[PDB]
RNA sequence: GCGAAACAGUACCGUGAGGGAAAGGUGAAAAGAACCCAGAGAUGGGAGUGAAAUAGAUUCUGAAACCAUAUGCCUACAACGUGUCAGAGCACAUUAAUGUGUGAUGGCGUGCGUUUUGAAGUAUGAGCCGGCGAGUUAUGAUAGCAAGCGUUAGUUAACCA
RNA sequence: UUCUCGCAGUCAGACAGUGGGGGAUAAGCUUCAUUGUCAAGAGGGGAAGAGCCCAGAUCAUUAAAUAAGGUCCCCAAAAUA
RNA sequence: UUGUGGUAGACGAGCGUUGUAUUGGAGUUGAAGUCAAAGCGUGAGCAUUGGUGGAUCCAAUACAAGUGAGAAUGCCGGCA
């Protein structure tokens, strides 16, 4: 037998921070965003406490994808309904809705699980620079 | 403290009876005889006579308060049941199953009375324990 | 002679359904769901009992992997950086633990850098 | 020779049970192989066939 | 202060004053043994190993560990085998490590 | 065990020949529970007899499935062959043990017999519990192992005492 | 793996690679010779697969090095040119 | 030192039950059976304590068998 491996438990801290989405691109930000949420990078990483931090994005309208993927890649959305496929681009979410790209984006690289619908709060995508998160007193890191 | 009154193989069923010892259960008497004589149920006019044949029993054999009385504990236990044969279309002869109900009340009189029965149930374990341990003096 | 054994069978199940206790519903009731669930059980058990070695060295390889890339290099590197120079045997758990109480822990990161 | 303790040198041998579970082996087929004429009551034709 | 040390074939971060469970050593209760191997003492990283330094335990119990009742079961293919096993184990604590 | 431990070839089915069951135990002895309260009454709760009334006429013991009550823990954003390996918090404290009950949360995970080339199976059997229930016997054949007796060996059957 | 003696079981096979027949160089088709595997065999790769690749489980360990396959996140692991 | 996956299937060693025999022995100061418990065994299985219960029973060696149940659209009873 052998010393038990150490694990915290409700031990958790975790800080805000603030990364300007000005001019990464979707899925490079996106792993970084999905490993600060989950508390990947941590040194002690415990597998089920929600051991990461809190993240907000800003100036989400203002990313970018490469190659013309803006008039060739879509992204779906259904209902449960039958013709109920709703079909947009690139081009069209970059500017009717921005967030909800990064937020998806985000969502679907972490686990199907039931902390997965816990971190995904975690992150707080506003579209513009302006927000109201000021209170939290968040640090500021480039590209993460 | 405990005064109980047990009526064995009423014509009722189980499971109608355990809709009204549901109401009585808890309260207090005063508001149990009147709340259980005014509901519209068959286990209402056989529990209201139960009841307060435990009342009497209570006042009369132990000799406790009254009116610091309280219905501490309600069931309907199934009572025996009676077979019967009933027929059908073409001669498939199906099975009535009459059943029964071996009501009891319990009326205590202190508003505890409860963690004095688990005492008797830690007692029943702390005799194991110590039975157990004067035996390992096997040496 | 006549023998009936109503004992020895009531003992055998006795011993099953006691094995699945904390079981959901009628597993802890019925005896012949009990051996099944506890059949079940077992292989999960031994399944799990070589899993759990495979994960605790991932969790591990893990926790070592963000340890080093906070000091300048990765984990691929750190393992040469332990064998080639300086021969060491020290295990891939306990230079994880070695964080949690760290500060002796950069001992060895900066001690491989010779 | 005390009775109480009697004893002999080497005759009780391995009694094959045919029907009484797999531990022993020798169970639910019991030996007689699976859903051949043999596998039925009374096989084994006549001598010689 | 901490010391990591092979006993066995399991490698452990010890300090003063810990109980811990290794397999067995065959050595009776209350006797002191000098586990041999060692490697990072004190800040003092021995390559192989870290020569002539030792730490010194005095053990306490030998106990068997919690029943592991081994069942496996080929599905629908007449296989029921079953085994038990109580892996020994020595707990044993430390005294003062030599330098 | 006779179908049948008792008013059994009864009750019951059939027009008829005929078919055809189930169930026993208070206590040593009725001392079968006078009397009181509630209630219409059965009955119940005290009393009383008695070693015990958790022996009370539901009558030796009294499991399980099953139905209700209750301390302790968990559960109302959650995809679940329902458990396992980790693991917090909570509440207790033992056939003294790296302990016990629950188990927010991570990883992992398509039952059992049967028959089939192959079944988680959109193939089949089992509603659940308990009991009953399936390679024996007589007389001979061959083979293995052990024993007695032995080189003009060995060995009795029926029958008789 | 040859010989003698007791005791069976089996005679509904499947797929992948290879060489051909029937078939239409169609079939997860059918019939053969051969090499494996499954049957009667778990683990890892394959997203998920009985039959492919690697391999061949006495049991426990919260030990180390590897095979196929693989290293942005899910998912453990990589960088330079 | 070489090994220890495995259905059909061959071989070996074994646990348990009921009773008989002799040998020891426990029992109203509470026997078997029955539930409960945080024990011991490589497995079949085996103890310890306490409540209930109210008279038979346990171990050692042989012997003899109506001897070991999860499945038969199994039979009987009970219960969902
Ligand atoms: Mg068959
Ligand atoms: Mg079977
Ligand atoms: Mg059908």
């Amino acid at each position: 037998k052998t010393s038990m491996l150490t694990k915290e438990q409700a031990n958790k801290r975790r800080q805000w921070y603030i990364v300007d989405a000005a001019g990464l691109v979707l899925g490079k930000l996106a792993v970084k965003a999905a490993d600060l949420i989950r508390g990947k990078n941590k040194v002690d990483f415990t597998p089920n406490q929600d051991c990461g931090d809190y993240l907000i994005i800003i100036n989400s309208d203002q990313v970018v994808l490469t190659g013309n993927k803006k008039e060739n890649e879509f992204w779906y959305h259904h209902s449960q309904y039958i013709g109920g496929i709703k079909k947009v681009s690139g081009r069209d979410m970059l500017k009717k809705q921005s967030d909800k790209l990064v937020y998806n984006a985000v969502k679907g690289m972490l686990p199907d699980n039931r902390l997965s619908r816990r971190w995904i709060t975690k992150v707080h995508v506003f579209k513009g620079d302006k927000h109201n998160m000021e209170a939290q007193k968040p640090t500021t890191l480039n590209w993460s | 403290m405990i005064a109980f009154a047990k009526q064995f193989r009423v014509r009722i069923s189980p499971q109608k009876a355990r809709l009204v010892c549901q109401l009585i259960v808890g309260k207090k008497t005063a508001d149990a005889q009147n709340i259980l004589s005014n509901t519209p149920k068959k286990a209402a006019t056989l529990i209201a006579k139960l009841l307060n044949s435990a009342i009497a029993n209570a006042t009369n054999n132990h000799g406790m308060n009254g009116d610091a009385l309280y219905v501490f504990e309600c069931v309907a236990n199934q009572g025996p049941s009676m077979k019967r044969t009933i027929p059908r279309a073409k001669g498939s002869s199906n099975m009535i199953t009459k059943r029964s109900s071996n009501l009891v009340v319990k009326l205590s009189d202190n508003p505890n009375e409860r963690q004095e029965l688990i005492k008797q149930q830690k007692a029943l374990v702390k005799k194991r324990v110590e039975g157990q341990q004067k035996a390992k003096m096997a040496r | 002679m006549r023998i009936k054994g109503g004992k020895q069978t009531r003992v055998r199940r006795k011993k099953w359904l006691k094995q699945a206790s904390g079981s959901f519903g009628t597993r802890h009731a019925s005896y012949k769901v009990a051996k099944q669930t506890v059949i079940q059980a077992a292989k999960y058990a031994y399944r799990d009992r070589r899993n759990k070695k495979r994960d605790f060295r991932s969790l591990w390889i893990l926790r070592l992997n963000a340890a080093l890339r906070e000091q300048g290099m990765t984990y691929s590197v750190f393992i040469n950086l332990l064998k080639k120079h300086n021969i060491e045997i020290n295990r891939k758990v306990l230079s994880e633990l070695a964080i949690k109480e760290p500060s002796k822990f950069n001992l060895i990161v900066q001690k491989v850098k010779s | 020779l005390n009775q109480l303790k009697s004893v002999p040198k080497a005759r009780n041998h391995k009694t094959k049970t045919l029907g009484r579970g797999h531990g022993s082996g020798l169970g639910k087929t019991s030996g007689r192989g699976q859903k051949g004429q043999k596998a039925r009551k009374s096989g084994l034709t006549r001598p010689g066939f | 202060m901490h010391a990591i040390v092979v006993c066995g074939s399991k490698q452990y971060l010890v300090h003063e004053n810990d109980t811990f469970f290794v397999e067995k050593l065959e050595a009776p209760v209350g006797k002191e043994i000098q586990l041999d191997k060692v490697l990072m003492l004190d800040e003092k990283i021995g390559a192989p190993y870290l020569e002539k330094a030792r730490v010194v335990c005095v053990v306490e119990k030998h106990g068997l560990q919690r029943k592991v009742n081994v069942i496996k079961h080929i599905s629908q293919k007449h296989h029921l085998k079953k085994y038990g096993h109580r892996q020994p184990y020595t707990k044993l604590k430390v005294v003062r490590f030599v330098h």
